[PDB]
């Protein structure tokens, strides 16, 4: 009985700041330019809806060597202020610096969880050291289930919605009392919120 | 995880301190080692954390000049260093083990300190080493001898070899205005027992050698 | 941030039911622990998440927040509980922590007994004098000795010691001394100290002249 706007279902899960059944084209989508990885396997996963509470896993006030409310763009707008997907987080450097990251979550809710991340492509080495001010990052995202470490692919692709780098979106369920493990030195569209099933 | 630490240290002000904590050669995975000072009957304080690891270190908003946090991989052991050590620096010191970056539930932190070392006394005056000089306190009798003018902490104060323990008490040592240290050991026996039996207590003082045994007199 | 904790000291009879608090500055939002102290030892965890118990803890201790108010909670206190007991914050760093709440044991009211020491020959030899005040296990621990030296209350001049509550009594000692050069203790003849306890019908009052 659940029903869509003009969001798509990325759009909505990732929490586009502009927001069974969705229109075959939404206006509002990936605000940001990109993919959304396993895309149609994820929606097979989301016809069996039987349980599905939004919750926090990693506090967006927890950022504190990084620079967390400054992932904002002239792409994603909000009230004509640049701003971003809700449920993620756009990490910046700050002072000029960049620590590599390592977080932890372990699901202990006796249930199984959405999580979703990403990675930004950015468009030069111009806009690398501008925003994370390391030359070379990777992604490196781990449970028992899945192994993932990506290194972002820097080019200037075609300019859609102002911007001419992309946004790759991963997701990825969670079982009871697994824990996931994010590291990473830049480039790291960080969960704030993730899905209960 | 069991953290050890060096042993304790008396320094006077001025002078260079390095003291170790080693422990924890292997964790899974992402952990914090902190610095916690105590001082003499006041709370707690965090000093900083370091991952031994990729050598990450934040301090405190409070000692991020005085002191120094590092680790050598090494050996898989972390040090607290100063430069010019100071009065005030006078306190317990221990380490700490902590998750770095763990969370779980519903967002909260996983960020407890979960183990402990056992500590490293460091003691900063800066009079200089000085036995004690032990004198008698002469009589449900009550008699103690009285262990005055030393440096630094502890004494070790028996009765007859430690034959004798019940009813004694040995009072903690005070500072006095010298800044040297004071104390009082003292026993009660029947007073039936005088003259018979002999009293004498053993004092020991190891930093300045000093080993005395005092009759304990009477009438 | 800053922990309020509250009370300081709290003396509770064994069996009883002990109640601690710590108040937070700002929010902490549960990210809470409780550790216990004890003499020339390190902190051990009771409590995290300012609700669960850690492995090995009886379920008497008892943790709850109302989001700024967190309150730990004793019940039927065994002897093993009577320590010290801090509060910190782990919601971010600097981690702070409480100022302490030492835990007493509470008995019936004990009154002192009261010695009074000489200085020793071998010490007047060197060139100073210490006259001790004893006084032996009471409860509860205030009590007021006061020097009196030719009946001329003394001031500002002694220096007082207390022991950790006993294990098999849980009474307290007390010694004071009062320094003098060896100077200034020929000019005098009677000394006295005067104690004050709660225990005692009347103040109590030994004392000794010289020679
Ligand atoms: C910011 O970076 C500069 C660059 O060296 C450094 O001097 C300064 O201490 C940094 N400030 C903080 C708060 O890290
Ligand atoms: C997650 O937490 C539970 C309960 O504290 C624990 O038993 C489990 O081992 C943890 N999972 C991992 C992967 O560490």
């Amino acid at each position: 009985p659940l029903i869509l706007r003009d969001c798509s279902v990325a759009g909505w899960l990732l929490g586009n700041p502009m927001c069974i059944v969705e229109k075959a084209n939404p206006a509002n989508d990936l605000c940001y330019p990109g993919n959304f990885n396993d895309y149609e396997e994820l929606k097979h996963l989301l016809s069996r809806i039987n349980h599905f509470e939004k919750i926090q896993i990693i506090p967006k006030s927890s950022w504190s060597d990084h620079e967390a409310s400054s992932g904002v763009s002239s792409a994603c707008p909000y009230q004509g202020t640049p701003s971003f997907f809700r449920n993620v987080v756009w990490l910046i450097k700050k002072n000029n610096t960049y620590p590599t990251i390592k977080r932890s979550y372990n699901n202990t809710n006796q249930e199984d969880l959405l999580i979703l991340w990403g990675i930004h492509h950015s468009n030069d080495a111009a806009e690398q050291t501008k925003l994370y001010q390391n030359p070379t990052t990777y992604i490196s995202v781990g449970t028992s289930t899945l192994n993932q470490r990506l290194v972002p692919k820097i080019a200037t692709r075609s300019k859609v919605n102002g911007q001419s780098g992309r946004m790759d979106f991963f997701w990825t369920i969670l079982k009871p009392n697994d824990a996931i493990n994010f590291e990473s030195n830049g480039n790291f569209i960080a969960p704030e919120y993730a899905y209960k099933i | 995880v069991q953290l050890v630490q060096s042993g304790a240290e008396v320094k006077k002000p001025g002078e260079s301190l390095r003291i170790s904590c080693k422990g924890f050669a292997y964790s899974s995975t992402y952990f914090w080692i902190s610095w916690v000072r105590q001082m003499p009957g006041k709370g707690l304080e965090w000093m900083g954390r370091i991952d031994p690891t990729d050598s990450y270190i934040n301090y405190s908003p409070s000692f991020q000049g005085h002191v120094t946090i590092s680790v050598d991989r090494s050996i898989s052991t972390v040090y607290l260093q100063w430069s010019s050590l100071k009065a005030s620096d006078t306190a317990m010191y221990y380490c700490a083990y902590h998750r770095r970056g763990h969370f779980y539930g519903s967002g909260s932190a996983w960020d407890w300190f979960e183990s402990w070392g056992q500590g490293t006394l460091v003691t900063v005056s800066s009079a200089s080493t000085k036995g004690p000089s032990v004198f008698p306190l002469a009589p449900t009798a009550a008699l103690g001898c009285l262990v005055k003018d030393y440096f630094p902490e502890p004494v070790t104060v028996s009765w007859n070899s430690g034959a004798l323990t019940s009813g004694v008490h040995t009072f903690p040592a005070v500072l006095q205005s010298s800044g040297l240290y004071s104390l009082s050991s003292v026993v009660t026996v029947p007073s039936s027992s005088l003259g018979t039996q002999t009293y004498i207590c053993n004092v020991n003082h190891k930093p300045s050698n000093t080993k005395v045994d005092k009759k304990v007199e009477s009438a | 941030i800053v922990l309020t904790q509250s009370p300081l000291t709290l003396s509770v009879s064994p069996g009883e039911r002990a109640t601690l608090s710590c108040r937070a500055s700002q929010s902490v939002s549960s990210n809470l622990a409780w550790y216990q102290q004890m003499p020339g030892q390190a902190p051990r965890l009771l409590i995290y998440g300012a609700s669960t118990r850690a492995t090995g803890i009886p379920a008497r201790l008892s943790g709850s927040a109302s989001g700024t108010e967190f309150t730990l909670t004793i019940s039927s206190l065994q002897s093993e509980d009577f320590a010290v007991y801090y509060c910190q914050q782990y919601n971010n760093w600097p981690y702070t922590f409480g100022q302490g709440t030492k835990l007493e044991i509470k008995r019936t009211v004990a009154a002192p007994s009261v010695f009074i020491f000489p200085p020793s020959d071998e010490q007047l030899k060197s060139g100073t004098a210490s006259v001790v005040c004893l006084l032996n296990n009471f409860y509860p621990r205030e009590a007021k000795v006061q020097w009196k030296v030719d009946n001329a209350l003394q001031s500002g001049n002694s220096q007082e010691s207390v022991t950790e509550q006993d294990s098999k009594d849980s009474t307290y000692s007390l010694s004071s001394t009062l320094t003098l050069s060896k100077a200034d203790y020929e000019k005098h003849k009677v000394y006295a100290c005067e104690v004050t306890h709660q225990g005692l019908s009347s103040p109590v009052t030994k004392s000794f002249n010289r020679g």
